[PDB]
């Protein structure tokens, strides 16, 4: 979409990879602000928000944490304390017609900044003093948007790029989209150090014959002392015994 | 409009697993014995407040009973819940959809899922954000009341909605009777069997011999005399006396003056 | 249900703006893209603009680039279409229309196929004040038999107007010509009625102009004169 | 633009026959992947728009399976083998490529009909129009088929042409003719200083043209 209509998405009930992220050499420029980029698919947020458009070379640096500017203070409004990311990459192959791509419109006079976070198409021919500028423009009544010249004569800073920022939330209630995680091969006979879904311990772990309800995991004893464990991948019961120890 | 409830509204408190042991645990139960609250729908199904968590109970033949709304206006202004089964389709939804004073159906969306002979028993409950919903079904052949048994209700669902629930309803669809109980904080004994099945359970808050029976940690106690606990008188008002003030301190003269 | 609620109705001169709104009930606005589609009298129906699932404008038409402009606003499930500096040669009836395909059906983006359609308003592009209608007589043909005679209707704004034939009382066979937009900026129609020698002289014969926008009533009678 | 076609404007079909009307188009509509974009749209008269067929050789939903968009690059054919009664509409062929999108012209498949000649009359404006200053000829054509039918004006031997309005009525299924109304409707100035008035009427079930004329004072 344009700049002036820059779509705003939410992401939730998933399982966010972000490998894809981090692994891109392709496109030009993958700059997380908040947070550490390479660290973020370990970790887990509430929601995610991604804003998608299409704007100038110049504007690239334009969209960040803090950073105003033209579309920064009349379309897009980001506040000072905001932890996300920015991903931008060049599309002169396809955002550029032969003759100009004039499919892009950016407004950049409003008597009043914008809200964070927030989408107004007002296209009100602007007025400037007491005068009506009710499709009369000019002097005191401006014309609200200006098309983007996008020829594959305009400077690097009069080009497109594609550019996408995300915004992460962890909030009170609970979480859903959490990162992927990966699961070693499992050893059997061998005093090892063995984390099930959070449950830590340390052991020998063995095939076993107890059977479980379709719904449970665990398994204890009398004294507060986990004995069996359920496989999560594919399904199994295993007991486990602590390592030898004795006096010498 | 009020019946007996015998043994009903244990359920699985955890996924943890045990074998032939006697566990206590304490949590929101349904008391033994309690009066809970008997419905009919022929010649209505009323708005009944929610609360820390509900028992539902049915015995039916004719799948008729079928819908819950749960929210706390039920006007569309709020966040409600809404779970439905149609035609062997299971729909959960939440979104703020309007909600009138009658609302059945005759034959912003934060969540959706798509998929007397029949006494089915839920336990609708919600903590830390989590809606947890328990059921079990059963065959049985009575048409009077609720009757004698024991089972245990395993759970079929948790979701992270963390939305406030102050009050419920059924939804009933044309072209009968249900019960319906409350729950309070007790503490249980369950006895855990070769299974991991809990096959059967008491509450020491009901007469003597269930207390004993958790002071002992046993499920039979025998022939004699075991202490098993305290008895405080409490205090009823308060006194604060202190002699009569004698004694005062004159600012009419500072305020009261014929002149500054 | 799906219901399509089309808001922005009014009289608008050329020169000015208009600004149309669509909102949609049954279905997720997001899901599906939505295109604007007009048909003028006589004309089929024509693609005046579109815009996809994500929001984004696909173009301006040949004839009026610059001047159109489409939105969506995916938070109220709502569109807007704003028309900048209008003319009087874009005069037509626009309509508001939704996609099919449900979204990822894999190898480009779903974003074809409109399926329903409600109905417009009464876009007119003018810029004139109103005026009542004029009844005309039309004689038979100086043929001996069975004639045909008429009534034609002129000189009328805005539309409709509501032209009878002896109150419903004889209504059989009666072709009633289209309205049409003069060169002078002016409407009219033209309706026949084929009578025998029943009813050549004798029959009393009112034709019937109502235009309720301008409570103008005319009960016209017809005298055939030579 | 891009400029899409269909042909014939109008053909009568009954059931018997194939409903086939082909268009033409300007771009390549079988892409380069084994997919095609053209879609396929009917308007049920008197009822909400519809649709035919998606991208050419997909099935819509909704609507029977006789439809068919067939061909090859900008050569297509809509054919319906079997047509029911209720299958009287417009139609249109849709291009899903780029912009600007082309709808086809709307081709309107009605009830065939016997040819029957017109009935021709003329009428000038009685004294209630007279007075007004206006002067309506009218000449009228009645219970023609099909919808084709020609009238033009002559005045002193000079042919007018631009200052008639010409209109044609509905399909009226009661016996399903067509009545067109060619009203020459002048000010003053041509009326007075003019004489003449001949209508000039052809019509497919008139081999020859017919001049119905006179001269002013009737
Ligand atoms: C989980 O994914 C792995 C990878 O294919 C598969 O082998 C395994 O069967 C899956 N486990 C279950 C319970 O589906
Ligand atoms: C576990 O289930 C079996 C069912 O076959 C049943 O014998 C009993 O409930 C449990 N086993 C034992 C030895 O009790």
């Amino acid at each position: 979409a344009s700049v002036y209509a820059w779509n705003r998405k939410r992401i939730s009930n998933c399982v966010a990879d972000y490998s894809v992220l981090y692994n891109s050499a392709s496109f030009s420029t993958f700059k997380c602000y908040g947070v550490s980029p390479t660290k973020l698919n370990d970790l887990c947020f509430t929601n995610v928000y991604a804003d998608s458009f299409v704007i100038r070379g110049d504007e690239v640096r334009q969209i960040a944490p803090g950073q105003t500017g033209k579309i920064a203070d009349y379309n897009y409004k980001l506040p000072d304390d905001f932890t996300g990311c920015v991903i931008a990459w060049n599309s002169n192959n396809l955002d550029s017609k032969v003759g100009g791509n004039y499919n892009y419109l950016y407004r950049l006079f409003r008597k009043s900044n914008l809200k964070p976070f927030e989408r107004d198409i007002s296209t009100e021919i602007y007025q400037a003093g007491s005068t009506p500028c009710n499709g009369v423009e000019g002097f005191n009544c401006y014309f609200p948007l200006q098309s983007y010249g996008f020829q594959p004569t305009n400077g690097v800073g009069y080009q497109p790029y594609r550019v996408v920022v995300l915004s992460f939330e962890l909030l009170h209630a609970p979480a859903t989209v959490c990162g992927p995680k990966k699961s070693t091969n499992l050893v059997k006979n061998k005093c090892v150090n063995f984390n099930f879904n959070g449950l830590t311990g340390t052991g020998v772990l063995t095939e076993s014959n107890k059977k479980f309800l379709p719904f449970q995991q665990f398994g204890r004893d009398i004294a507060d002392t986990t004995d069996a464990v359920r496989d999560p991948q594919t399904l199994e019961i295993l007991d486990i015994t602590p390592c030898s120890f004795g006096g010498v | 409009a009020y019946t007996n409830s015998f043994t009903r509204g244990v359920y699985y408190p955890d996924k943890v697993f045990r074998s032939s042991v006697l566990h206590s645990t304490q949590d929101l139960f349904l008391p033994f014995f309690s009066n809970v609250t008997w419905f009919h729908a022929i010649h209505d199904n009323p708005v009944l407040p929610f609360n820390d968590g509900v028992y539902f109970a049915s015995t039916e033949k004719s799948n008729i009973i079928r819908g819950w709304i749960f929210g706390t206006t039920l006007d569309s202004k709020t966040q409600s819940l809404l779970i439905v089964n149609n035609a062997t389709n299971v729909v959960i939804k939440v979104c703020e959809f309007q909600f009138c004073n009658d609302p059945f159906l005759g034959v912003n969306c934060t969540f959706e899922y798509v998929s007397f002979k029949n006494l089915r028993e839920f336990v609708f409950k919600n903590i830390d954000g989590y809606f947890k919903i328990y059921s079990k079904h059963t065959p049985i052949n009575l048409v009077r009341d609720l009757p004698q048994g024991f089972s245990a209700l395993e759970p079929l669902v948790d979701l992270p909605i963390g939305i406030n629930i102050t009050r419920f309803q059924t939804l009933l669809a044309l072209h009968a009777a249900y019960y319906v109980g409350y729950l309070q904080p007790r503490t249980f004994l369950l006895k855990y069997n070769e299974n991991g099945t809990i096959t059967d359970a008491v509450d020491c808050a009901l007469d003597p011999l269930s207390e004993t029976k958790c002071t002992l940690k046993s499920f039979t106690v025998e022939k004699g005399i075991y202490q098993t606990s305290n008895f405080r008188v409490q205090p009823t008002e308060s006194i604060v006396r202190f002699p009569n003030i004698t004694n005062l301190c004159p600012f009419g003269e500072v305020f009261n003056a014929t002149r500054f | 249900q799906v219901q399509l609620l089309e808001s922005g109705g009014g009289l608008v001169q050329p020169g000015r703006s208009l600004r149309l709104s669509c909102a949609a009930s049954g279905f997720t606005f997001d899901d599906y893209a939505m295109h604007w589609v007009r048909q003028a009298p006589g004309k089929g129906l024509e693609w005046v603009s579109g815009v996809s699932w994500n929001s984004g404008t696909i173009g301006y038409a040949d004839s009026v680039k610059g001047r159109f402009t489409i939105s969506r606003d995916n938070a109220k499930n709502s569109l807007y279409l704003h028309m900048r500096s209008l003319r009087a040669e874009d005069t037509a009836l626009y309509y508001c229309a939704k996609a099919v395909e449900m979204v990822r059906g894999l190898g480009a983006d779903p974003e074809y196929g409109m399926d329903v359609w409600g109905q417009g308003t009464t876009v007119t592009v003018s810029s004139a004040s109103t005026k009542g209608p004029s009844v005309f007589p039309l004689a038979p043909s100086s043929k001996g038999g069975t004639a045909a005679l008429g009534c034609l209707v002129k000189d009328y704004f805005p539309e409709p107007v509501t032209v009878s034939w002896n109150s419903g009382a004889l209504t059989s066979g009666v072709h009633t010509f289209p309205a049409v937009l003069q060169s002078s900026g002016l409407y009219s129609l033209s309706s026949v009625v084929t009578v025998p020698s029943s009813s050549l002289g004798t029959q009393t014969y009112i034709c019937n102009v109502n235009h309720k926008p301008s409570n103008t009533k005319v009960d016209k009678k017809v005298e055939p004169k030579s | 633009d891009i400029v899409m076609t269909q042909s014939p404007l109008s053909l009568p079909v009954t059931p018997g026959e194939p409903a086939s009307i082909s268009c033409r188009s300007s771009q390549s509509l079988l892409h380069s992947n084994g997919y095609n974009y053209l879609d396929w749209y009917l308007q049920k008269p008197g009822q909400s728009p519809q649709l035919l067929i998606y991208l050419g050789s997909n099935r819509a939903s909704g609507v029977p399976d006789r439809f068919s968009g067939s061909g090859s690059g900008t050569d297509f054919t809509l054919k319906i083998s079997r047509v029911e009664a209720e299958d009287v509409g417009v139609y249109y062929c849709m291009q899903a490529l780029q912009t600007p999108f082309t709808f086809g012209p709307g081709t309107k498949v009605d009830i065939k009909r016997t040819v029957a000649a017109p009935s021709v009359f003329i009428f000038p404006p009685s004294d209630e129009q007279l007075k007004s200053g206006t002067a309506s000829v009218v000449c009228l054509l009645n219970n023609f088929y099909p919808r084709e039918a020609k009238v033009q004006w002559k005045v002193d031997n000079a042919l007018q042409s631009g200052n008639s309005q010409e209109s044609v009525t509905e399909q009226d299924s009661k016996d399903s003719t067509y009545s067109l109304s060619s009203t020459l409707t002048l000010s003053k100035a041509d009326y007075e200083k003019h004489k003449v008035y001949a209508c000039e009427v052809t019509h497919q079930g008139l081999s020859s043209p017919v001049t119905k004329s006179f001269n002013r004072g009737e």
